[PDB]
C-alpha cells in the first residue's frame, strides 16, 4: 500500500508504504522485486521475504605503499 | 511495447467519446446528417 | 621552424555535473481528472484505455529513474573500502572519501547536497537506492579508484600504490613518469589545494550546480 | 488534455534526461574506470583521473586533469642530419636552446643529448625538408674506446 | 500572425570568427590549444605526431611531404568542386530548414 | 490542440537537433582539438585531422 501507514489499512511498515504478506528479514541479498528506499522482495526459504537490498560483498583492498 | 501501442490504438476504437454509439456504420444507421453529425464529430474529436 | 615548450604544468580539478533521473512521479489520473465521484468516473470511462496509457506512461518514466541511477552508479562489481592508513603519496582525499562521523556522504558530497532544494492524486515514489546507498557506491567506486587503478573495472581490484598508479596516468597522457617522482610533492600540493578551491566554490555560490537545480525547477 | 500534455512533456522530458545518463553513466566506465583519452570529454586539459560524488538527482565528477603552463620558444627540425643518415626522434621531438640541440618529450621541457638510443634512422639527408647538421652521440663509442 | 523569429546570440560572421579561430589554433598549434595552452609547432611536425597517431612512424611523412601535401592539396580541392557542381551534399541541412 | 501539435513535435524536433548538436560539439572536442583513436568516427580510414 504505497505511502500509507499500516495503521489505516505480518505486516511490515516500509518508507515506500505499508507492506503486507512479506516477512521482514535481518538479511541481505541481490535486489529481485525491487520496492523502494533500498527494500527489495524475493522469493525463498518457501515464503515472500522483504529485505534491506546487499549492494554487492564488501571489500577492503589489501593496499599499502 | 509495439504491439500493446498498437492494441490500444485498436481499443480505441470500441470507445464511445461521448457518441450514441461505438460503430460508426451504426450511427450512419440511424440518424439523420443534421443530428449524425454530432454525434460523428464526437468520434472524430476522440479517436483523432 | 619555431616549437613551445611547456617547461612546467598544473593539475586542475575542473567539476563537472550531470542529472541522472527525476523524482519518479506517478498521478492517479482517475483522482485527478475525476476525483471522489463515481457519477463523474463513469463519464470518463468513454474516454476508454486514455487513462490506462497515462499511468502506463508515467510508470514508464518512473522505472527509468531507476534504471539510470542504477546504471550511472552500480557499475562497480562489489563495494571496495579503503585501508585504515591513508598512505596514498601526499594526496588528500579526506574531502572527496565518506566521513564515517555523519548520510555517511564526504565533505564535498555534502556541500552538493547543502547547495540544492500536491495531495491531487499526484504521488512521489522513492528511488530504489537510498541516497544513503548512492554514497556507498559513490564511496566503493572512489576506493577502487584510489586504491586499485582502472583495473577494478577490467577484473579483480589489483592494488596499486597511489604514486605508482599516477605515475601510470602520467604515461598515458604521454608524459614519461619521471616527472611525477621528481615532482611527487609539486604534484600532492597542487592536487590537494584544487580540492581545497572545489570546497571554497561549491560553498561559496550556489550557480555551479544550475543544472541539477535546473531539472528540479 | 492537461494531463495527457503533462505526462507528453514529461516523457520528452525523462527522454533527455535518460540522454544525460548514458552520458554520466559513460564518464563513469571511461573518466573513473579508466583513463580517457578523448579531447575534452573529461574536462579541459588531458586527463589524469576522476572522482565521482553523488549529488541530489545528479552526479558530479572531479576531472583531475595535467594542464601544460610555462611554455618556452625553441628552435626545432624534423629530422638531424649526421654521416649521411638523417636521424627522426623515437618518442620526443627535437629542439635547440640556439646554441645546442636536444631531444625532449612532446609535454614537458626535459632536454636530452641526442643519441642512437632516443633517435632512429631512416634514407638520407637529402629528402627531408628543412633537416639541419648535428652531433648524435653514439652510446657505445667511449666502452669500445675502453 | 502571433508567429516570430528570434535572432541567434552568435551572429553568422561571428560563428565564421570561432570556425577561424578553431582552425588557426589547429594549424599553428596541433591540439594542445584543446589542452589549455596553443603551443605553436611548425606544420610538417604537427603531420609527424598525426602520423605517430596512426601507427605509421613519422618518417614516412617526411620522405614523402610533397607527395602528401598535393595530396591534401588536390583532395581539398575535390571538396570545392563537389560543393559547386551539386547542392545534394547538404542535405541534412536542408531538410532541418524544410 | 494545433499549437500543442505543433510545439510537441518542436520539442521533439529539437532533441533530434540538440542529439546531433552534442555530437557535432564531440566531434569538435576529438577530432579539432584532438585526433581520434575510434574507427569510423573521423571520416573512413584512419584519422588525422
Ligand atoms: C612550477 O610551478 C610551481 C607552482 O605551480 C612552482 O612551485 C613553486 O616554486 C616556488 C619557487 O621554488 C616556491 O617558492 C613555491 O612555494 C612553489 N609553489 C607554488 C604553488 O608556487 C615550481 O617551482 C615551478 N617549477 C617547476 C619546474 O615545477
Ligand atoms: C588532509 O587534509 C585535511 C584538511 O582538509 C587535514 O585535516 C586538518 O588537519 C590539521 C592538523 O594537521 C587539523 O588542525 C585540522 O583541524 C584538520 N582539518 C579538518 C577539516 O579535519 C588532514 O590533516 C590532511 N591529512 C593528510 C594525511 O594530509
Ligand atoms: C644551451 O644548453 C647548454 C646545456 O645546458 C648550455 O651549455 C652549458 O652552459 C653553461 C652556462 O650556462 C655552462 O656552465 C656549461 O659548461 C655549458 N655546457 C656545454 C656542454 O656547453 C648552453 O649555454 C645553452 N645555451 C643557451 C643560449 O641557453
Ligand atoms: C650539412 O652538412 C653536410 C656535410 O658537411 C653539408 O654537405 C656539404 O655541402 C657543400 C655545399 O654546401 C658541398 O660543397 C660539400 O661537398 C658537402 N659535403 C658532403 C660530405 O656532402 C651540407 O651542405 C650541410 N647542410 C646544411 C643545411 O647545413
Ligand atoms: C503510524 O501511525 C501510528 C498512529 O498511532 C504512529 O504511532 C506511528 O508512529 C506511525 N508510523 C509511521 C512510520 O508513520
Ligand atoms: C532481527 O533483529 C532483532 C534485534 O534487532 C531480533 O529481535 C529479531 O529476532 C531478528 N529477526 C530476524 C528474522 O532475524
Ligand atoms: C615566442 O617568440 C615570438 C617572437 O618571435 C613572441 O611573439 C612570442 O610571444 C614568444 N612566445 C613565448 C612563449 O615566449
Ligand atoms: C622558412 O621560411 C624561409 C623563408 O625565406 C625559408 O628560407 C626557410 O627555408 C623555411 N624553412 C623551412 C624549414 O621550411
Amino acid at each position: 500500500y504505497q505511502d500509507v501507514n499500516c495503521t489505516e489499512v505480518n505486516v511490515f511498515q516500509t518508507r515506500a508504504g505499508c507492506l503486507i504478506g512479506a516477512e521482514h528479514v535481518n538479511n541481505s541479498y541481490e535486489c529481485d522485486i525491487p520496492i523502494g528506499a533500498g527494500i527489495c522482495a524475493s522469493y525463498q526459504t518457501q515464503s515472500i521475504i522483504a529485505y534491506t537490498m546487499s549492494l554487492g560483498a564488501e571489500n577492503s583492498v589489501a593496499y599499502s605503499n | 511495447q509495439n504491439a500493446q501501442a498498437l492494441n490500444t490504438l485498436v481499443k480505441q476504437l470500441s470507445s464511445n467519446f461521448g457518441a450514441i454509439s461505438s460503430v460508426l456504420n451504426d450511427i450512419l444507421s440511424r440518424l439523420d446528417p443534421p443530428e449524425a453529425e454530432v454525434q460523428i464529430d464526437r468520434l472524430i474529436t476522440g479517436r483523432l | 621552424n619555431s616549437i613551445a615548450i611547456p617547461t612546467n604544468f598544473t593539475i586542475s580539478v575542473t567539476t563537472e555535473i550531470l542529472p541522472v533521473s527525476m523524482t519518479k512521479t506517478s498521478v492517479d489520473c482517475t483522482m485527478y481528472i475525476c476525483g471522489d465521484s463515481t457519477e463523474c468516473s463513469n463519464l470518463l470511462l468513454q474516454y476508454g484505455s486514455f487513462c490506462t496509457q497515462l499511468n502506463r506512461a508515467l510508470t514508464g518514466i518512473a522505472v527509468e529513474q531507476d534504471k539510470n541511477t542504477q546504471e550511472v552508479f552500480a557499475q562497480v562489481k562489489q563495494i571496495y573500502k579503503t585501508p585504515p592508513i591513508k598512505d596514498f603519496g601526499g594526496f588528500n582525499f579526506s574531502q572527496i572519501l565518506p566521513d564515517p562521523s555523519k548520510s555517511k556522504r564526504s565533505f564535498i558530497e555534502d556541500l552538493l547536497f547543502n547547495k540544492v532544494t500536491k495531495f491531487n492524486g499526484l504521488t512521489v515514489l522513492p528511488p530504489l537506492l537510498t541516497d544513503e546507498m548512492i554514497a556507498q557506491y559513490t564511496s566503493a567506486l572512489l576506493a577502487g579508484t584510489i586504491t586499485s587503478g582502472w583495473t577494478f573495472g577490467a577484473g579483480a581490484a589489483l592494488q596499486i600504490p597511489f604514486a605508482m598508479q599516477m605515475a601510470y596516468r602520467f604515461n598515458g597522457i604521454g608524459v614519461t613518469q619521471n616527472v611525477l617522482y621528481e615532482n611527487q610533492k609539486l604534484i600532492a600540493n597542487q592536487f590537494n589545494s584544487a580540492i581545497g578551491k572545489i570546497q571554497d566554490s561549491l560553498s561559496s555560490t550556489a550557480s555551479a550546480l544550475g543544472k541539477l537545480q535546473d531539472v528540479v525547477n | 488534455q492537461s494531463l495527457q500534455t503533462y505526462v507528453t512533456q514529461q516523457l520528452i522530458r525523462a527522454a533527455e534526461i535518460r540522454a544525460s545518463a548514458n552520458l554520466a553513466a559513460t564518464k563513469m566506465s571511461e573518466c573513473v574506470l579508466g583513463q580517457s583519452k578523448r579531447v575534452d570529454f573529461c574536462g579541459k586539459g588531458y586527463h589524469l583521473m576522476s572522482f565521482p560524488q553523488s549529488a541530489p538527482h545528479g552526479v558530479v565528477f572531479l576531472h583531475v586533469t595535467y594542464v601544460p603552463a610555462q611554455e618556452k620558444n625553441f628552435t626545432t627540425a624534423p629530422a638531424i642530419c649526421h654521416d649521411g643518415k638523417a636521424h627522426f626522434p623515437r618518442e620526443g621531438v627535437f629542439v635547440s636552446n640556439g646554441t645546442h640541440w636536444f631531444v625532449t618529450q612532446r609535454n614537458f621541457y626535459e632536454p636530452q643529448i641526442i643519441t642512437t638510443d632516443n633517435t632512429f634512422v631512416s634514407g638520407n639527408c637529402d629528402v627531408v625538408i628543412g633537416i639541419v647538421n648535428n652531433t648524435v652521440y653514439d652510446p657505445l663509442q667511449p666502452e669500445l674506446d675502453s
